[PDB]
C-alpha cells in the first residue's frame, strides 16, 4: 500500500521491503542450528533458476540447507530416500522447517 | 461469528486424535485470535518435552500471527528455563529475522551488469533516484553496499530529498541487520539525518526493540522539519501494530506542529503505529485534523494513516467508510 | 529547492475574474494581480484577483502601476481581504499558455519582491465550456541551467500535467520557465448559484406555447417530414444496390433523409408531448 | 499619535442664532476649521471625518487625511430640523469601527449646542456602550448653557467612570466667535 503511495512522496517507495518475503526452505535441527542437509527437487534445472547471469538435460536437482525455493518449485521439493534428518513438517508447506534426527 | 464457531469445533476435534495435528490447531488459533489457548498449549508442549514440534509451531506462529498476538502469547507464557528462553527468542523475532538475514546474505545472486547499464543510461535526477530504489530493491536483506561504496560521487550528486532516499536505500539494504544499528549508521545535513532515522525504522520494520525508544528521544529532540519527518517515518515503521501511548503522543504532537513535510510523515506514522487498532479517539483525532488543516501534504499523510489504522476490522468499518466516501 | 509538486489553487471568483478580463480586453494582453497566500512550500491559494488600468495599447505587459496597486490593496484590506500579492495574471487571446520576453521580465520583477510570485496566463479565446485554458509559471534561472542543474525537485510523481504543448515548448517552456500545476477550490455553495444559472422561473416552466404557433410548427415540420420520407424511400432503394462509395462519399454534400427525419421526429415529439403534459397539468392545477 | 476622529456638527434650526459672531453657522465653520487644522498639524497619519446631526443624521465625509474636502462639504451646509444625537453618536461610532486604520485611536468630537431632548437613561446607556467599546468623546456645547449642560456633564462623567479621562466636556457661554475658547480648551491643549 505505502509503496503504491509513492506518487505523492517517492521516499515511500522503500516500503516494499516489508512485502519482500524470502521464498526459501530452511532446515533446523533441535539445536536451532543449520545442519548441512541436502534437499532434493524433481524439477528440471531450467524451469527454476536465474537465466543468463552476467546428459542432454536432467530432471533432478539438489539444494543446501539454506535453499532458494519458490512456490512453484516447492511442491516438487523433497529429500533423499535416507538421511540423518527427516522434515517434520511436509516440505510442500514450505517455510522454515524442523528436521527430526536419527540416532546420530 | 460462524467462522469462529467452526474454528472452535475444528480445534476441539483436532485435539482428539492419536496424532494431534497441532500445526493445524495453531493455524486455527492464529485465524481465531484468542492467544491464551495457544499459550496454554505451548506450555503443555514444554511440559511434554516435544521440542521439535513445539518449535515448529513457534516458527509457524512467528511467520503467520500478528505482533499483538505474539506479544499476548509471550506475556501469557511469562505468567525448563532454557527451553522457555529459546522459545521466547523464536516467538519474539530473536533469531527468526537472523535466520533469514544469514540465508539472504549467502544467497545473493545479484547481477550488477544490469545496474551498470542503467546508470550508464541515467541522465536526470528522476532516473538517479529510480536507480537508487532499484539497487535497494535488489539488495533488501543482503547487505552488499556495492554501489553505495564504489561510487561516492554518483551518490553525492543527488541532494535535497535524495539524500533521504539514498539513506532509506541504506536502510533497505541493511534490513534485518538489527544488531549493528546506530553503530552502522555512524557511517553517515537535515536530509541525511531524517533519512538515517527512516533507515533505522526500515531496518527495524515491525520489530519494536530499544530502537523505538531511541527514535522517540531523537524525534523529541528534533529541530528541523526534515529530521522530524524522517524520525516520524522511522518511529512509525518500527512501531507498526505496537500501539504505544507514548509513541502516539509524540507523533500527534509532531502532527499538530502544522508543517506539511513533518505532517505527512506524522499522519502516516500514526496510521502505522495504530494499524488495525480501531480506537475511536485516534480515528476521531485524525479525521478532525484532516478536516481542519489546510496542507494537502498533511491530508495525504492522514489519508494513508486513516487507511492503515484499520488494517483488520473487516465488517465493523462501514460507518467510517461511509463518512469518508461522503 | 522548489518541488515538482507545487499547486496553484485558483478560486472560482479568481477564475471568473481572469476570464472576464480576458474576454473584455482582446487582443490586448490585459493584466492583473493575483491575491492569496503561500500557505506552505507546496501550495498557493489565489483567493482573488484584480485587473490593472491597461493604459493605451496593451499588446505587451504594462509595468504594473504602483499607485493603482497600492490603492487597490489598501481598499481591499479596508473592505475585507488582508492578503498579499501572490502573483500576476495576464491574457493570451488564442496564442496559448506561454510567456513572452516582456512577460519573463515582469515575472523577474515580481520574484525580486517575492520569490514565490506566480505568473498565470489565461487563454480566453481557446477556453470552452468545461475546459479553461490556463497555466501557472515561474522562471528558470539562466545561472542554474548553464551550471547544470534542474531547477525543480522531483519528490512526487505530479509532473504529468498534460505532456506540455508544442506551442509552449517552442515558446520557451522547460528552458526559461516551468509550468506549475493548477487546481480549483470547490465550496458546494458557490456551485449552487452557478447551477442556478440557466434556471427558468416557474412561469416559463408552466407556460403553454401559443397554440396557433404550435399548430403551424407541427404543420410545417410534418411537411418537411413528408419530403424527407420521399427522399428516404429513394435513398433506401439505391443504398444496398451499390456500396463502393456508400460508406463515406455518398452523403457528403447531399441531404441525409434518415438523419433529418430522425431530427424532425425528435423535435416535434418533444414539443407535442411537453405541451400536452403542460396543458393537462394546467387544466387541473388552475381549476 | 495615530488618531481617527470625526466631528459631529449640530446644524439645527437654532444655528441661525447670532449669539456668536456673526452666526452660529459661521462660528461652527471656524471651529471645525481650527480643530481640523490642529488634527492635521498633529500626526499627519491622523484622519478626520464629518457627520451632520439633523432630522436626517447624515454623514458628509468619511475618514480622510485631506481637509479641503471637509471644509467645502461643511460650507455646503444649511441649518434645518432638530437634532437627535443618539443616532448621531451611534452612526459616528459605526464610522469609527469601519475605519481603515485599526491602530488609530477612536475619537468623536461633537458640537452639540442645542436642546438635547433625549432621556438621561439612554444617554448614560450610550455613554457606557461607547466607553466599554473604547471610544473617547470630547463634547463641545454653546448657546444653551443650562438646558442640556447638566445632561452633557452627566454623560461625560458616565463615560469617565473612575479613570476614563478620555471623555471630556467644554461648554462656552455666548460671546465672540467660538475660536478663543476652543484654542484655550483642554482638548486642543492636550494635542
Amino acid at each position: 500500500l505505502v509503496f503504491t503511495q509513492f506518487w505523492f512522496w517517492f521516499p515511500l517507495s522503500h516500503f516494499l521491503s516489508l512485502a519482500y518475503t524470502p521464498t526459501c526452505v530452511i532446515g533446523l535441527n533441535k539445536d536451532l542450528k543449520m545442519p548441512k542437509v541436502q534437499y532434493k527437487s524433481n524439477c528440471k534445472p531450467s524451469t527454476f533458476a536465474y537465466p543468463a547471469p552476467l546428459e542432454p538435460e536432467p530432471n533432478f536437482q539438489l539444494l543446501d540447507n539454506p535453499a532458494r525455493v519458490m512456490p512453484a518449485q516447492l511442491k516438487v521439493l523433497t529429500m533423499p530416500e535416507t538421511c540423518r534428518y527427516q522434515p517434520f513438517k511436509p516440505l510442500s508447506i514450505g517455510g522454515i522447517i524442523i528436521l527430526k534426527d536419527t540416532s546420530e | 461469528q460462524f467462522r469462529n464457531k467452526v474454528l472452535r469445533v475444528l480445534v476441539k476435534i483436532y485435539m482428539n486424535l492419536e496424532k494431534p495435528d497441532f500445526i493445524n490447531v495453531c493455524q486455527c488459533l492464529i485465524f481465531l485470535d484468542d492467544p491464551q489457548a495457544v499459550s496454554d498449549i505451548l506450555e503443555k508442549l514444554v511440559k511434554e518435552d516435544n521440542l521439535l514440534m513445539a518449535y515448529q509451531i513457534c516458527f509457524d506462529l512467528y511467520e503467520s500471527a500478528s505482533q499483538q498476538f505474539l506479544s499476548s502469547v509471550i506475556q501469557n507464557l511469562r505468567t525448563p528455563k532454557d527451553q522457555t528462553l529459546k522459545m521466547i527468542k523464536i516467538l519474539s523475532g530473536e533469531m527468526a529475522i537472523e535466520l533469514h538475514l544469514q540465508f539472504l546474505i549467502r544467497n545473493n545472486n545479484t547481477d550488477l551488469m544490469i545496474l551498470k547499464n542503467t546508470k550508464d543510461a541515467v541522465r536526470n535526477s528522476v532516473c538517479h533516484t529510480a536507480t537508487v530504489i532499484a539497487n535497494s530493491f535488489m539488495h533488501c536483506g543482503t547487505t552488499s553496499d556495492q554501489f553505495l561504496r564504489d561510487n561516492l560521487e554518483w551518490l553525492a550528486r543527488a541532494t535535497n530529498w535524495a539524500k533521504f532516499t539514498a539513506t532509506a536505500s541504506l536502510g533497505v539494504i541493511h534490513k534485518g541487520h538489527e544488531k549493528e544499528a546506530l553503530q552502522l549508521m555512524a557511517t553517515y545535513s537535515a536530509y541525511q539525518e531524517g533519512g538515517g532515522l527512516y533507515a533505522l525504522g526500515l531496518i527495524h520494520a515491525n520489530h519494536g526493540g530499544d530502537i523505538i525508544d531511541y527514535l522517540l528521544n531523537q524525534l523529541k529532540n528534533a529541530s528541523n522539519d526534515i529530521v522530524r519527518h524522517g524520525g516520524s517515518l522511522g518511529l512509525g515503521l518500527a512501531a507498526m501494530g505496537t500501539a504505544r501511548q507514548d509513541v502516539y503522543d509524540l507523533l500527534k504532537t509532531n502532527l499538530y506542529q502544522d508543517d506539511a513535510v513533518t505532517g505527512e510523515a506524522a499522519g502516516l506514522a500514526l496510521g502505522l503505529v495504530m494499524l488495525g487498532s480501531k480506537n475511536a479517539q485516534a480515528i476521531e483525532d485524525m479525521v478532525g485534523y484532516a478536516q481542519e488543516t489546510q496542507h494537502e501534504k498533511i491530508l495525504r499523510g492522514l489519508a494513508v494513516g486513516i487507511a492503515l489504522v484499520m488494517y483488520g476490522r473487516m465488517e465493523e468499518a462501514d460507518a467510517l467508510i461511509e463518512s469518508l466516501c461522503r | 529547492a522548489v518541488d515538482t509538486a507545487e499547486q496553484v489553487y485558483i478560486s472560482s471568483l479568481a477564475l471568473l475574474k481572469m476570464l472576464k478580463h480576458g474576454r473584455a480586453g482582446v487582443p490586448m494582453e490585459v493584466m492583473g494581480l493575483m491575491l492569496g497566500e503561500f500557505v506552505d512550500d507546496y501550495t498557493v491559494r489565489v483567493i482573488d484577483v484584480f485587473a490593472m488600468p491597461q493604459s493605451g495599447t496593451g499588446v505587451s505587459v504594462e509595468a504594473v502601476d504602483p499607485v493603482f496597486q497600492a490603492k487597490m490593496l489598501d481598499m481591499l484590506k479596508q473592505t475585507g481581504r488582508p492578503e498579499m500579492v501572490v502573483g500576476w495574471y495576464h491574457s493570451h487571446p488564442g496564442f496559448g499558455c506561454w510567456l513572452s520576453g516582456v512577460d519573463i521580465n515582469t515575472q523577474q520583477s515580481f520574484e525580486a519582491l517575492s520569490e514565490r510570485a506566480v505568473a498565470v496566463v489565461v487563454d480566453p479565446i481557446q477556453s470552452v465550456k468545461g475546459k479553461v485554458v490556463i497555466d501557472a509559471f515561474r522562471l528558470i534561472n539562466a545561472n542554474m541551467m548553464v551550471l547544470g542543474h534542474e531547477p525543480r525537485q522531483t519528490t512526487s510523481n505530479l509532473g504529468h500535467l498534460n505532456k506540455p504543448s508544442i506551442q509552449a515548448l517552442i515558446h520557451g517552456l522547460n528552458r526559461h520557465y516551468y509550468s506549475i500545476t493548477i487546481n480549483y477550490r470547490k465550496n458546494e455553495l458557490e456551485q449552487k448559484m452557478l447551477l442556478n444559472l440557466h434556471k427558468k422561473s416557474w412561469m416559463e416552466g408552466l407556460t403553454l406555447q401559443d397554440y396557433s404557433e404550435h399548430c403551424k410548427h407541427n404543420e410545417s415540420v410534418v411537411k418537411e417530414m413528408l419530403e424527407l420520407a420521399k427522399n428516404y424511400n429513394k435513398a433506401v432503394e439505391e443504398e444496398d444496390k451499390m456500396t463502393p462509395e456508400q460508406l463515406a462519399i455518398k452523403n457528403v454534400g447531399k441531404q441525409d433523409p434518415k438523419r433529418h427525419l430522425e431530427e424532425h421526429v425528435d423535435v416535434l415529439m418533444t414539443s407535442n408531448i411537453v405541451q400536452c403534459l403542460a396543458a393537462m397539468l394546467d387544466t387541473v392545477v388552475f381549476k | 499619535v495615530l488618531e481617527s476622529t470625526m466631528v459631529c456638527v449640530d446644524n439645527s434650526e437654532y444655528m441661525r442664532n447670532g449669539d456668536f459672531l456673526p452666526t452660529r453657522l459661521q462660528a461652527q465653520q471656524d471651529a471645525v476649521n481650527i480643530v481640523c487644522h490642529s488634527k492635521t498639524r498633529s500626526n499627519p497619519e491622523n484622519n478626520v471625518g464629518l457627520i451632520t446631526l439633523a432630522n436626517d443624521c447624515e454623514v458628509l465625509t468619511t475618514l480622510t487625511p485631506d481637509t479641503g474636502r471637509i471644509l467645502s462639504k461643511l460650507h455646503t451646509v444649511q441649518p434645518k430640523g432638530k437634532i437627535t444625537f443618539c443616532t448621531g453618536i451611534r452612526v459616528a461610532h459605526l464610522a469609527l469601527k469601519h475605519r481603515q486604520g485599526k491602530n488609530h485611536k477612536m475619537r468623536i468630537i461633537a458640537f452639540v449646542g442645542s436642546p438635547v431632548e433625549d432621556n438621561e437613561k439612554d444617554l448614560v446607556k450610550l455613554a457606557k456602550r461607547l466607553k466599554k467599546e473604547k471610544v473617547n468623546v470630547d463634547i463641545i456645547n454653546f448657546g444653551e448653557e443650562e438646558v442640556n449642560t447638566e445632561k452633557l456633564t452627566a454623560f461625560v462623567n458616565t463615560l469617565n467612570g473612575k479613570d476614563g479621562t478620555g471623555s471630556h466636556l467644554v461648554t462656552v457661554p455666548p460671546g465672540p466667535s467660538l475660536a478663543d475658547a476652543l484654542i484655550s480648551s483642554p482638548i486642543l491643549a492636550g494635542e
